[PDB]
RNA sequence: UGGGCUACACACGUGCUACAAUGGACAAUACAAAGGGCAGCGAAACCGCGAGGUCAAGCAAAUCCCAUAAAGUUGUUCUCAGUUCGGAUUGUAGUCUGCAACUCGACUACAUGAAGCUGGAAUCGCUAGUAAUCGUAGAUCAGCAUGCUACGGUGAAUACGUUC
């Protein structure tokens, strides 16, 4: 359990560290070479040392839900300034200057034919 | 009460020498603060009705009283005694309260503010403010704010003349 | 343009027609053609009629419309 | 294509990225050649007249 | 007043953090910071960006922008 | 000059990416062919994790460069899980071209991690270096290719017969 958020047991810590929200491979690698561990040992194997390491370079790079927090308030700043990436946020279109006419299925949500 | 402390020192001075009163009685005063809302579409959702009293009672600190239909309307497919608004009315410490925190807090936050305006007199000395976002007052949170209405601010004077009322509004801090 | 090493862009008949009455506080609206003129925080407090294709759309600016583009707040494309 | 296109195509462009090429025999703006200057079409009959030097139908 | 129908009042200190200007009124907003005040008892405090003593349009003067905001950031640029 | 052609409750054709163990990730190490290069191909070196930036050799070509091919082979790990699959979606921060990437470019770093667990009726290509897979190059072109046109690497299955 890292930043209040449990992470799979049987896992290697590398791995299982990318189940917190904010940590993907490419930090959870930084991150354990920060805090000299084993890269093959499962969080299960692992010592308490080891794990208040982790938690203590986890706990500074904003993950969690300070990020959720930060994304949405760039979100709805983004809304409230009335941009046109807020507006497409509004009615749920892609942002990036994809094209509608197709394939936009993961912004629109399910087709209504 | 910094704002009744002031009109009781400095703004009850400069205007008995500004309008030249013999006694110290004819001195204007504000004599309450009406807050209303009338929400209309509380036809079809009463609440909507609902939000807007609990965010009203949020922005005043005390329980609205909610205002209903005097009479039936066909256009507006509305009977009567049905409620369809939310009124507050602030007296002595919670007015100047209110008051002072509309002046400094709450109308700044305004978009594009360039004042309020200075004609929204009934004729008699009593000052109407048009409010249209709730959210320009400080204690809502725009998550929470469901839907966005305005508010009518009613400053009800003691003073028989709109000269005398924008005096002391003026003397208060109402931009213009 | 949009690397750092080169400044953010704006028109320079854009950017001297806001500095010009900049003393002034009666500032009035500024036509611009400039959909691609970034918004610096000189234009904070400015209103500026922005030609979306057939007509200036007004656009008031904040702080928060720091680093935009003055197209991203005048639409071109009309639906429902 | 037409003549007012061609004259604006050939008169120097403000920008410099505002430059395009256009066939110089027909005009056609679409699918010329910088080899030849010429649109596939008029690449085409000219390679038939033989008018190219060294240019013949190709097969293998 | 009634008891038990109004919603619970307090007095707090606003300050307006781009002057540093503070006013004691009564409202509902309840922060958890506390901050002391002429007077010996201590209320809490509600942070404010933009002020009667702020606003360009009260002031006569140009506000000016707060740390880590978008000019700060675009300046840093 | 600016905006359409890039819209978006929807239906269809053609493709790219996948749903995984005949695989994913990590490190090491081989084997092609065919094209392009003048204000164009930009070697080595230094800087940045990165896309890239500074200096800059050679080269108007069997000489130099683009340009280390990938699949593959050998070792470690995962162990049948919507996952170490898959990469749409969006936040922030960069690079490059262009007077200018908002509408409306590509790519890169970090995070986010949707559907999808071999697809109903139906329907398509192909008889051999063919199909299928793997990359590579070029025309247009400042920049922009999952399209088009070529190149090679590995490399199948089946054809009884003319009833429909
Ligand atoms: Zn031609």
């Amino acid at each position: 359990r890292i930043a209040g958020v449990d992470i799979p047991r049987e896992k290697r810590v590398v791995i299982s560290l990318t189940y917190i929200y904010g940590i993907g491979t490419s930090t959870a690698q930084k991150i354990l070479e920060e805090a000299n561990v084993s890269a093959d040992t499962r969080v299960k194997d692992l010592t308490d040392d080891e794990l208040g390491r982790i938690r203590e370079v986890v706990d500074g790079y904003k993950v969690e839900g300070d990020l959720r927090r930060e994304t949405n308030l760039n979100i709805k700043r983004l809304m409230e300034i009335s941009s046109y990436r807020g507006i497409r946020h509004r009615r749920g279109l892609p942002v990036r200057g994809q094209k509608t006419k197709n394939n936009a299925r993961t912004r629109k949500g399910p087709v209504k034919t | 009460n910094r704002l009744k402390e002031k009109f009781n020192t400095e703004v009850t001075e400069n205007l008995m020498k500004k309008f030249n009163y013999s006694s110290v009685m004819e001195v204007p005063k504000i004599d309450k603060i009406v807050v209303n809302m009338g929400v209309g579409d509380a036809v079809q959702n009463s609440k909507v009705l609902d939000n807007a009293v609990e965010e009203l009672e949020l922005i005043t600190g005390q329980k609205p009283l909610v205002t209903k239909a005097k009479k039936s309307i066909a256009t507006f497919r509305l009977r009567e005694g049905m409620p369809i608004g939310a009124k507050v009315t602030l007296r002595g410490e919670r007015m100047y309260e209110f008051l002072d925190k509309l002046i400094s807090v709450s109308l700044p936050r305004v978009r594009d503010f360039q004042g309020v305006s200075k004609k929204a007199f009934d004729g008699r000395g009593n000052y109407t403010l048009g409010v249209k976002e709730q959210l320009i007052f400080p204690e809502i949170d725009y998550d929470k704010v469901s839907k966005v209405r305005g508010m009518d601010i009613v400053i009800v004077t003691t003073a028989n003349t709109d000269e005398e009322a924008r005096e002391l509004l003026a003397n208060f801090g109402m931009p213009f | 343009a949009r690397s750092i090493k080169k400044g953010p862009f704006v028109d320079e008949h854009l950017m001297k027609k806001v500095e010009a009455q900049e003393g002034s506080e009666k500032k009035q609206v500024i036509k611009t053609w400039s959909r691609r003129s970034t918004i610096f925080p000189n234009f904070i407090g400015h209103t500026f009629a922005v030609y979306d294709g057939r007509k200036h759309v007004p656009v008031y600016v904040t702080e928060d419309m720091v680093g935009h583009k003055l197209g991203e707040f005048a639409p071109t494309r009309t639906f429902k | 294509a037409k003549t007012s296109m061609v004259a604006k195509q050939q008169k120097k462009q403000k920008y410099a990225v505002r430059e395009y090429t256009r066939c110089e025999r027909c005009g056609r703006p679409h699918s010329v050649y910088r080899k030849f200057k010429l649109c596939r079409i008029c690449f085409r009959e000219l390679a038939y007249k033989g008018q190219i030097p060294g240019v013949r139908k190709a097969s293998w | 007043m009634k008891q038990g129908i109004h919603p619970e009042y307090h007095q707090v200190i606003f300050l307006d953090t781009t002057t540093n200007f503070k006013f004691l009124s009564g409202s509902t907003k309840t922060s958890s910071e506390m901050m002391e005040w002429e007077d010996g008892k201590e209320y809490p405090v509600i942070r404010l960006d933009i002020s009667s003593d702020s606003h360009p349009f009260y002031t006569g003067r140009q506000k000016f922008a707060a740390a880590d905001g978008r000019v700060e950031r675009f300046n840093k640029k």
